[PDB]
């Protein structure tokens, strides 16, 4: 009598080229490859990690040894003269 | 105090933004003619080994 | 949804007018006409769907397009209004972000 | 994943 | 043993050469029916063949087709809603971040007020 | 199975200066 | 060919969903020719808009997907795989269950309002 399946979902998704049922709280398929890596946004989650870096220098109760500080990429400076330098992750 | 109001304010705008770039790519092909589907409809509808054998193609590959 | 069930009821049905037979075909005596006033019973609940089930669709439904049509501009202009305000978000909060940068680097260069 | 007995093989498939 | 297939062929000659120049080509209607089917199915209860087997069958196959036909108009009705929630939930989201901003916006904005 | 904080630990944690 | 290579892909594809499938093709050793690689891209075509407008089994995009990324073909070489990753096809083969059951604690819940 019957087959009287209509499903839009994936008729929306494949619509979009394709669709969730691969891995959901089955994810290890996609899991299977290790996962990847990025570029594109090797930049933003830099950028707002100084700015949360200099917020803590605000909240901070620093000794008088931070002298020429100097900012950059994913790496905390803190240079003194006896030229320890360490770049930690207030 | 200012600017915990604004970390609020913005993971919270953020979660916007997530939710938009869903309506961007969304919105630029959002409802491809608009009946366009119906075909999907019955599609997946009569969408829903031998089987495969029943290869239309393989079925050329009898020998060949 | 719904619709399934109508066709659920139509395997109903045939199912009933089978078994519903089945075993009078194969042989508690009366209790089996009551086995049977059953067997009618449930036909009879089945029935009762039949009537439940009926009445659920709604009958003009081929403009339905075209009010999904005049639907689809308003999609459309929700896109519109919500969208400006992302920008408008997106305006002020620059603001924000700004100042934020003012005050770390100015206060350490003030500390 | 291995839930049991680690050891299959690749394609000895008899 | 019968057997699963080979890839392709002409999958074979593609190497950078190639594919540069191998590219890509009515239902109180139906009341009716069923007060019937039940009515059918009586009077087969009644008399007391092949003609009213049949019968029923074309009967049943009658409701059948026909709710079948119906299937699809709520089908186009889980679009219009589709979209309906989509506005659903586009409006809500939206006046929801405003309010907010518009809290918070006060809350700077007397934060600083705040400030003589 | 959300957050836009939480993505700060995965990045962090996949992030770096035979 | 020429209308041939077209349905030629569509199967090619249709069925490149089922693993198995896969495990045939590897353990039957292949999957040593850019023409596979190439094979991918060319099908790999086949994500666009009108292009599956026959196509019938949405796994072929996850296929495309994992055997886009040649680790996947690495990784096949067995079908222990061929159990995990079917498994979820299977688990997946739902929405249907849910129906009978949400109701059914429809109903209960239900027993709770008329319990009041």
């Amino acid at each position: 009598a019957r087959l009287p399946s209509f499903a839009i979902p994936y008729a929306i998704d494949v619509l979009t080229t394709g669709s969730y049922p691969r891995l959901p709280t089955c994810i290890r398929d996609k899991i299977i490859p290790p996962d990847p890596i990025t570029k594109i946004e090797k930049q933003a989650t830099l950028h707002q990690l100084n700015q949360i870096l200099r917020h803590r220098l605000v909240t901070t109760d620093l000794p008088p040894q931070l002298a020429n500080l100097t900012v950059a990429n994913g790496r905390v400076k803190f240079r003194v003269e006896g030229e320890f330098e360490a770049t930690l992750t207030v | 105090q200012l600017q915990k109001q604004l970390k609020e304010a913005e993971q919270i705008l953020a979660t916007a933004v997530y939710q938009a770039k869903e309506k961007l790519k969304s919105i630029e092909k959002a409802r491809k003619g608009a009946i366009s589907s119906e075909e999907i409809i019955k599609y997946a509808h009569r969408i829903s080994d031998l089987e495969m054998r029943s290869g239309l193609l393989g079925q050329m590959n009898n020998p060949s | 949804d719904r619709l399934t069930q109508l066709q659920d009821a139509v395997n109903s049905l045939a199912d009933q007018f089978c078994n519903a037979i089945g075993v009078l075909q194969q042989c508690p005596t009366e209790e089996y006409a009551q086995l049977f006033a059953a067997l009618i019973a449930r036909t009879a609940k089945d029935i009762d769907v039949l009537i439940d089930s009926l009445p659920s669709e709604e009958s003009t439904a081929a403009l339905q397009a075209a009010s999904l049509y005049k639907l689809e501009e308003e999609n459309h202009e929700a896109a519109t209004c919500l969208e400006d305000v992302v920008y408008r978000g997106d305006m002020l909060l620059e603001k924000i972000q700004s100042a934020l940068a003012d005050i770390a680097q100015s206060q350490l260069k003030t500390r | 994943s291995p839930t049991s007995p680690s050891y299959s093989p690749t394609s000895p498939s008899y | 043993s019968a057997l699963p297939p080979p890839p392709m062929q002409y999958i074979k000659e593609y190497t950078d050469e190639n594919i540069q120049e191998g590219l890509a080509p009515h239902k109180k209607e139906l009341r009716k029916l069923n007060m019937s089917i039940l009515i059918n199915f009586l009077d087969l209860l009644d008399i007391l063949r092949e003609e009213k087997l049949e019968d029923l069958k074309l009967l049943f196959v009658h409701v059948h087709h026909l709710i079948n036909e119906y299937r699809p108009h709520q089908a186009r009705e889980t679009l219009r809603v589709m979209m309906e929630v989509q506005k659903r939930q586009r409006l809500e989201t939206a006046e929801r971040f405003q309010k907010h901003l518009e809290r918070v916006i006060e809350m700077i904005q007397n934060c600083l007020a705040s400030l003589p | 199975p959300l957050s836009m904080s939480q993505n700060l630990a995965r990045l962090a944690q996949r992030i770096d200066f035979w | 060919g020429n209308r041939l290579r077209f349905q030629l892909e569509l199967e090619f594809v249709q069925c490149l969903a089922n693993p198995n499938y896969l495990n045939f093709l590897a353990q039957r050793g292949y999957f040593k020719d850019k023409a596979f690689v190439n094979y991918l891209k060319y099908l790999l075509y086949w994500k666009d808009p009108e292009y599956a407008k026959y196509l019938k089994y949405p796994q072929c995009l996850h296929m495309l997907e994992l055997l886009q990324y040649e680790h996947f073909r690495k990784e096949l070489v067995n079908a222990q795989c061929a159990k995990f990753i079917d498994e979820q096809q299977i688990l997946h083969w739902s929405r249907k269950r849910m129906r009978l059951q949400q109701a059914l604690a429809e109903q209960q819940q239900q027993n709770n309002t008329s319990g009041k």
